[PDB]
RNA sequence: CUCGCACACGCUUACAUCAGUAACUAAUAAUAUACUGAUAAUUAACAACCAAUAAACCAAAACAACACUAAAACGUUUAUUAAUUACAUUGUUAACCCAACACAGGAGUGCACCAAGGAAAGAUUAAAAGAAGUAAAAGGAACUCGGCAAACACAAACCCCGCCU
RNA sequence: ACGAGCUACCCAUGAGCAGUUUAAAAGAACCAACUCAUCUAUGUGGCAAAAUAGUGAGAAGACUUGUAGGUAGAGGUGAAAA
RNA sequence: ACCAAAGCUAGCUCAACAUACUAAACAAAUACAAAAAUACACCAAAAUAAAAUAAAACAUUCACCUAACAUUAAAGUAUAGGA
């Protein structure tokens, strides 16, 4: 049956509310609490890895050749999805002498991750079946850039209970007025792999933000916070979709709801522009007969979104945020618990 | 029997078919199949400061009207050219060569706003 | 078998076959065109 | 109404061009021919029949082609061969023998030797012995060929007189020619094109083949076992 | 000569001169005057339009040679798509280049050292194929153009993972369709590889030479295989609009100058549309030439000279089932002369990694005869794969 | 800057609001152009206004206050057209001396009636124009007939037009005969 | 009891909310998706619109390994120029269409066999004849133009004519 | 003059054919969707200007089917039934 | 007593005259699938009117029958016609 496609990169004006209300999200600012248990493992090399990433960077912006562009617009996702492959295949390596587990992954690129769920009730206004009751479906058709698919599953950031005094925002409208459109067509959920592939679990996910949503042009369109709730929407979107189709690759649903929580990592960037963000799925039941007694939320840390490099000129890098590598690569070195 | 009277509108055709309710175009198709606007062909409005000038959307009512007199070719020259062709004339500085002075326009091409081809909507 | 159906709409066809180009494409429509203007019909043409 | 015809392409080409068939319907719509339509779908393998073909008008003298592979015709019953040398390529009817991995001679330089005839050889007429097998060849020099392509089918050189070759069409009719005329040497690829049996009707639809009328026409006075003295020779030898 | 338009489609000539322009000294009378078509009056003739102003797009298409990069020579080029009538031996003669059969032994020797495999093989390729060929979509049996490129970067992760044990692997960066511009002249012939490839795998460092002295000199003595009737030529592209410089993907001082590996992927649904595996060969033998020849022009300069320090680059390829391997060292910068030494490429030919597919159960008689995955799996290819991915280290 | 669509929140829910009158021609004559581009503004907002108030009036089912603005304002926007159209008419006609500022031809077309054909613009000239020249301005010989008829027909209508207008002036003499 | 949800084509506001229905539409009412009035409404990401000219390519789709004959729809790359600059324009309702009707008929595609859709009876009585069904003692074609129809059967043989689909 | 939006035959361009049996996609076999229309009974101003109920025939083919085009009355089209 | 019944207007008809003869209304849009501002072309054309009918059939023939020359007579005369 029919149901809204719910774009995770958006040129809708707050999406970022209507998702957390379609996903029941609560976003909470700044990254989780940090695991304090730790090992001393940083021994790592910050200027082997700021020439790692500056090689990648000046790969594409200067030295390599490109059949001439008669635009000279310099597409700017023509310029960033190299880099951003180039960025993850290069890190992954790199900090896979200190992490062992990123040698087992799988790195997907450009494959689809499609969640596909239930969520509260309607009264249908419409047509002959006017009057009735029905369930409003939601499908999340996503591509993210780059993936890290696992074997064994990443640790909770919180426990499962554990509750905030924040609520998750109540829209008063039809999804419609968003814009959201309904279609219908088959209703996948997808990990970015088969059932049957061993590697059931996310590490992180790579989003490159299209052409539409550049600073810019926001900037030009009279939008000045949209920068920001653009990036939120849609980590809050993709995220969940992978965490909602993992665990509905492990068995659990609407009705099984979920015993251990799923959590995944995501980095979404404008070239220039980076925001790290991260999610924990605990309720899986968002339908209306499931979500009547349940306390349970989801749970969404972002970063605010912040510059890699400023200005990159003739095969020299400017500007330089260590900040930024250091959070990706925190993202990086996360492992599953050793038993 | 279908309808021959009622107007013919992109409502009504195959998906194919897509004829604007006469709106002026923007722009062209560009490389990408992505729509190009040309930032010259979109109407920009001439607007005036207000806030500072006293006229209103209303009339008092026992302000007079007048004896209407349309506007004619004849009187508008002699509000403006009739004097200043007098005064050279009487000094003998007329030139019935070049008018020029005189606000008159020997060819519409040069300018901005042209007035027989008509280059300005309003 | 059960008849009376014999017409099956579509624009494209309805238009192609008595649309006003197709009229004014051959002089024979033309007079066509012309008859109805004549006898002052609402619609000239489809 | 009016159709363009298919056969509209400028440029040679060996990559096989889509066409469309149109059962016996001439331009206006109407039918010409009856009983043609609705075939297997088909592409078009240009046929270049013309043998002598300088690839150059730089380099004059007679040139030797390799042949690359033998190939199936959808559009003619002889089966036909991709031909190569120097820069390009093209399709020419094969020779009942003519394999893959081969070197085949086009020349147009008589002499007074003649010479000794192998397959995929082309010679002008006068360069030929009297009892050879001819196919694809050409009526006036420069032309290109016409007569005897068909699947298996041969001619025979019959005899040189005055400058000018006569030759035995497939019919056993005689055809007088001048000896400067470009001939290919054997008979024509799968000769058991004759023996094939379709065996269903529907096999003939599937060559495009719409079945006969079932009108019933008496027989008319044209019927009957004719016996005509074969006809005089054509000659394509235009006297001054 | 039958020649091949058809009078019915071209152009129609234009419609015969009406009388009056006929007759001298006097001004036929025309239509346009009124702007508009009048029977019962003569068919005006303007003069071709001149637009005073001219407009990017619409403008008549510039002749090509009123361009500045014309020249009379006609060139030669080998670009991405072309396909060599006969593949390795053109190629090879093309290069000025000798054939041997396998790997090189110090690539054989990486290849049987049972440290060098990854933690469990079998299970790992299996897997990397599995999912590439079935795993990797939503749709039941997904196409070759999305399953190729997908396996092809399956097994460089499976090798990528090896940089924990050998940790010279970091030397290296990938890229994506760059530039490569390679121009050289061959008996009197101009050649110019020129286009993208797919993938390039760089390294920070040279590969080292891969020959011993032995073959250099055995190979000064070896006769090139001609085919007569075809040109070597045959199968590129004349062209007459070009520039001869030497250029690789990269501008000066590039950390990462040394071409490594190329990638060649065969990703087109239907058979005509890829290549004979012999086309591809060829493909890789002339790419991985231009490759070495770039750099071989950088850091010794357009001299034509034998090579005191040998070039060497390496080539993959692939149907996605099917592997071409090859190992090029460029010993020869000048070509024009048939004579001398040749430059040396080895070729692995026609490495099945796997035999044949299923991604249903195929069932007899409603039982299931055989199951879902591969039949028959080469441990072998991979490995070689892996050598060749390691090479460097 | 949302409020200019509403009347003073003073006036919200009374039944009569008063105004003044509309401009007339005249008054508008002696304004200078800058100031006619202004009021021209000052006369938007306020219709823009006044059509906001009339939806709104359709919508709670009410009567719309003092309805007659709507028309007021109109005039007055209506009457500043005509002036300033005036002063271009005329002006052209000093510089160019053409009555009409689009150009434009008379015609015959396809059915013989005599046309008048505004012209359009192009980027390219006429004989090198595609869909134009598929146009057929010129009747064929057939046609002659046709024209004929709208003829006839039309003296018809015209001529018992005429008999009905001299019938009514009998009737009314023999009803009131008053001469 | 089970023809359901969507799209194309086609219909054009018949859809929505509030109010009204003495009469008008419903083949009756109750009331209302269909009559009346007033007031509203479908928002682009889906869809339409959305480059030419040269040049290399002989090598089917069939899980494509490789083949079969009837010889097969579907593009890459290289070169030359392609206005370069947020937001363009248009389709988005429905219970709907073709059959004069709110017609047991005709209607393409994708997914479903229920989670979705629906109601055979206005109320009685229980005559004949008619329609549709279930069962039947003994018999088993005696019926009849003919084993037509029906059956707890669902098998075998032989001719005539046409070879066969 | 107007008609091929029904139907006859073509041309382009799409779309369908599940299960079972077979070395086989063989104008093979069983049997759905689908396409037809055998025989009977209803119906006969009918639900219907050709239908309903049962029963039947074909069902990878000379198969069905969508969309857009063509052929025009001294004509077209026709596996001839005028 | 229902259903009903009665008006005298709307306009028309036929001529006269008459200037002369494609009315009115055009802001935009209109010959893309008319009412859709904007891109390198094509464009256009003619061949005797026929038959129904009369001749009691039908075959040569059959006034008028979309071509200005009216009126009074000559005259239904000269002529033409399967005469
Ligand atoms: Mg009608
Ligand atoms: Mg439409
Ligand atoms: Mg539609
Ligand atoms: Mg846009
Ligand atoms: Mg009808
Ligand atoms: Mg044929
Ligand atoms: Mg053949
Ligand atoms: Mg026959
Ligand atoms: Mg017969
Ligand atoms: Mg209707
Ligand atoms: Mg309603
Ligand atoms: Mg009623
Ligand atoms: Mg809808
Ligand atoms: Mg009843
Ligand atoms: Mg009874
Ligand atoms: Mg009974
Ligand atoms: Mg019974
Ligand atoms: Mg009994
Ligand atoms: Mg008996
Ligand atoms: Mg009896
Ligand atoms: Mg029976
Ligand atoms: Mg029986
Ligand atoms: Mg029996
Ligand atoms: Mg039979
Ligand atoms: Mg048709
Ligand atoms: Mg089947
Ligand atoms: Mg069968
Ligand atoms: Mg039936
Ligand atoms: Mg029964
Ligand atoms: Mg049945
Ligand atoms: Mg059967
Ligand atoms: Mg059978
Ligand atoms: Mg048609
Ligand atoms: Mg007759
Ligand atoms: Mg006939
Ligand atoms: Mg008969
Ligand atoms: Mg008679
Ligand atoms: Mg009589
Ligand atoms: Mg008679
Ligand atoms: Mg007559
Ligand atoms: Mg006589």
């Amino acid at each position: 049956f029919m149901k809204y496609v719910v774009y995770p990169q958006t040129f809708a004006l707050n999406a970022d509310n209507w998702y957390q209300s379609f996903t029941k999200t609560v976003f909470l600012s700044g990254l989780p609490p940090t695991p304090a248990k730790l090992e001393p493992e940083p021994t790592l090399d910050i200027t082997a890895l700021r020439e790692a990433v500056c090689d990648c960077l000046l790969q594409e912006h200067f030295f390599l050749r490109r059949k001439k562009r008669a635009p000279v617009i310099q597409d700017r996702e023509a310029i960033a999805s190299p880099f951003l492959d180039q960025l993850v295949a290069s890190l992954t390596g790199l900090l896979s002498v200190h992490n062992p587990v990123l040698a087992a992954a799988a790195l997907d690129c450009k494959r689809p991750v499609h969640f596909f769920w239930l969520r509260g009730e309607e009264i249908i206004p419409r047509g002959h079946r006017k009057g009735r009751v029905d369930a409003l479906r939601y499908q999340i058709n996503d591509k993210p850039h780059n993936q890290i698919r696992i074997s064994r599953q990443l640790p909770e950031f919180v426990p499962l209970d554990y509750s905030i005094p924040i609520e998750v925002p109540v829209m008063s409208c039809k999804p419609d007025k968003l814009p959201l459109f309904k279609r219908q067509y088959e209703n996948t959920i997808f990990i970015g792999s088969k059932t049957a592939d061993p590697l059931c679990y996310g590490h992180t996910q790579f989003h490159l933000l299209p052409d539409k949503l550049k600073r810019e042009k926001l900037l030009k369109q009279n939008c000045a916070d949209q920068i920001e709730v653009v990036f939120r929407a849609n980590a809050i979107a993709s995220l969940f979709a992978w965490t909602g189709a993992q665990a509905m690759y492990q068995g659990f649903w609407s009705e099984a709801d979920v015993t251990r929580p799923f959590v995944s990592q995501g980095v979404i960037t404008d070239g220039k522009y980076f925001s790290f963000f991260c999610y924990q799925l605990n309720t899986l039941a968002l339908t209306a007969q499931a979500d009547q007694n349940n306390p349970r939320k989801n749970i969404c840390w972002g970063t605010q979104s912040k510059p890699l490099y400023e200005t990159i000129e003739d095969n020299n890098v400017k500007g330089f945020n260590d900040d930024v590598l250091l959070q990706l690569v925190q993202f990086l070195l996360n492992r599953p618990k050793e038993d | 029997g279908a309808d021959r009277m009622s107007k013919w509108t992109s409502k009504r055709g195959p998906r194919t078919f897509c004829k604007g309710r006469g709106a002026k175009g923007t722009g062209f198709h560009g490389r990408d199949g992505k729509f190009v606007q040309i930032k010259e062909m979109i109407p920009e409005l001439v607007v005036p400061e207000l806030a500072g000038f006293k006229l209103k959307p209303y009339v008092n009512y026992r302000a007079p009207e007048g004896t209407d007199t349309p506007l004619t070719a004849k009187q508008l020259f002699l509000e403006t050219a009739a004097p200043a062709i007098e005064k050279d004339f009487k000094a003998g500085t007329f030139d019935p060569e070049h008018l020029e002075k005189y606000g008159f326009e020997p060819t519409q091409e040069g300018k901005l706003f042209q007035l027989y081809p008509k280059n300005f909507p309003r | 078998k059960a008849r009376g159906n014999e017409y099956q709409p579509s624009n494209i066809k309805r238009k192609h076959k008595h649309g006003w180009v197709r009229r004014l494409r051959t002089p024979t429509g033309v007079q066509v065109i012309l008859r109805r203007m004549h006898k002052g019909r609402k619609s000239l043409s489809h | 109404a009016t159709s363009v015809s298919w056969k509209s392409r400028t440029k040679y080409t060996v990559m096989p061009v889509k066409m469309r068939k149109s059962g016996g319907r001439n331009h206006t719509g109407q039918i010409q021919v009856h009983g043609i339509g609705g075939g297997h779908k088909q592409r078009y393998r240009m046929i270049d029949f013309l043998r002598f073909r300088p690839e150059h008008e730089s380099k004059p003298g007679p040139f030797e082609e390799k042949v690359i592979a033998v190939r199936y015709d959808p559009c003619r019953s002889a089966d036909i061969a991709l031909v190569a040398g120097g820069n390009r390529k093209r399709w020419i009817i094969a020779t009942e023998n003519m394999k893959a991995g081969d070197t085949v001679l086009n020349s147009d330089h008589i002499g007074r030797m003649a010479v000794a005839a192998r397959e995929g050889d082309a010679h002008p007429l006068g360069a030929l012995p009297v009892g050879t097998l001819i196919n694809n060849v050409e009526s006036e020099p420069g032309r290109g060929a016409q007569y005897i392509r068909a699947a298996g089918t041969c001619g025979v050189l019959l005899r040189k007189v005055n400058g000018t070759a006569i030759i035995q069409l497939p019919s056993k009719r005689q055809m007088q020619v001048l000896e400067t005329c470009i001939a290919t040497v054997g008979r024509v690829s799968n000769v058991d094109h004759n023996k094939r049996v379709i065996g269903k009707a529907g096999r003939n639809r599937w060559l495009g083949k719409r079945p006969n009328s079932g009108l019933w026409q008496r027989k008319g006075g044209w019927a009957g076992r004719k016996i005509r003295p074969l006809p005089p020779m054509k000659s394509y030898v235009k006297l001054p | 000569a039958y020649e091949w338009g058809v009078r019915s489609t071209r152009k129609p000539e234009p419609p015969p001169l009406d009388r009056v322009y006929e007759i001298p000294g006097l001004e036929p009378i025309t239509y346009a005057g009124k702007m508009h078509f009048m029977p019962g009056l003569a068919r005006p003739v303007f003069p071709p339009w001149d637009p005073g102003w001219t407009h990017p797009k619409f403008r008549r298409l510039p002749p090509l040679h009123e361009h500045p990069l014309y020249k009379d020579q006609a060139c030669y080029v080998f670009h991405q798509r072309c396909r060599l009538l006969e593949g390795v031996k053109q190629a090879l003669w093309l290069t000025k280049t000798q054939l041997i059969e396998g790997l090189p032994e110090k690539v054989l020797r990486l290849a049987d050292d049972p440290r060098n495999h990854i933690e469990n093989q079998d299970e790992r390729v299996l897997n990397a194929i599995s999912h590439a060929r079935l795993w990797h979509s939503t749709e039941d049996i997904p196409k070759r153009e999305t399953y190729c490129p997908v396996i092809v970067d399956s097994l460089i992760q499976l090798c990528k993972s090896q940089i924990l044990k050998h940790p010279s692997l970091a030397r290296r960066i990938c890229a994506q369709n760059n530039t490569l511009s390679a121009t050289w002249n061959r008996e009197s012939i101009l050649l110019q590889v020129h286009g993208s490839s797919g993938a390039r795998l760089n390294a920070k460092d040279p590969l080292p030479p891969v020959a011993s002295q032995e073959e250099v000199e055995a190979t000064k003595n070896h006769v090139l295989e001609t085919f007569y009737p075809i040109s070597p030529t045959m199968g590129l592209q004349e062209c007459n609009v070009y520039d001869v410089n030497d250029d690789t993907g990269f501008q000066e001082g590039y950390p990462y100058p040394c071409p490594h590996t190329l990638y060649f992927l065969e990703s087109a649904n239907l058979r005509p549309r890829r290549f004979q595996p012999d086309q591809l060969r060829a493909k890789m033998i002339l790419f991985a030439f231009g490759s070495a020849l770039a750099q071989a022009r950088l850091l010794y300069g357009n001299d034509s000279k034998v090579l005191e320090q040998p070039v060497v680059v390496q080539s993959v390829g692939t149907d996605g089932r099917l592997f071409q391997f090859l190992v090029l060292q460029l010993n020869t910068t000048d070509l024009a002369s048939d004579e001398g030494v040749k430059n040396l490429a080895w070729v692995d030919s026609d490495q099945l990694l796997y035999q044949h597919f299923w991604c249903l159960p195929v069932i007899k008689k409603k039982v299931v005869v055989e199951p879902v995955g591969p039949i028959g799996f080469q441990p072998e290819t991979f490995r070689k794969f892996l050598a060749l991915y390691l090479h460097g280290a | 800057g949302l409020e200019e669509f509403f009347d003073d929140p003073k006036n919200w829910g009374e039944e009569k609001v008063k105004s003044g009158a509309s401009w007339t021609c005249q008054q508008l004559r002696n304004k200078s152009n800058e100031d006619l581009h202004k009021l021209w503004y000052v006369l938007l907002k306020e219709r823009n206004m006044l059509l906001t108030l009339e939806q709104e009036a359709k919508r709670q089912r009410l009567p719309m206050p003092s309805p007659e603005r709507l028309e007021k304002v109109v005039d007055s926007m209506d009457a500043l057209d005509k002036v300033v159209q005036e002063r271009e008419d005329a002006l052209r006609l000093l510089q160019t001396g053409q009555e009409k500022a689009r150009p434009g031809a008379w015609r015959r077309d396809i059915f013989g009636r005599i046309i008048w054909h505004k012209f359009k613009q192009w980027p390219i000239p006429w004989y090198l124009n595609k869909k134009y020249n598929r146009k057929r301005f010129f009747a064929m010989p057939y046609v002659e007939r046709f024209v004929r008829m709208r003829i006839e027909k039309q003296a018809r209508i015209k001529a018992r037009k005429r008999s009905l207008e001299r019938k009514k002036e009998k009737f009314l003499q023999e009803k009131f005969p008053h001469l």
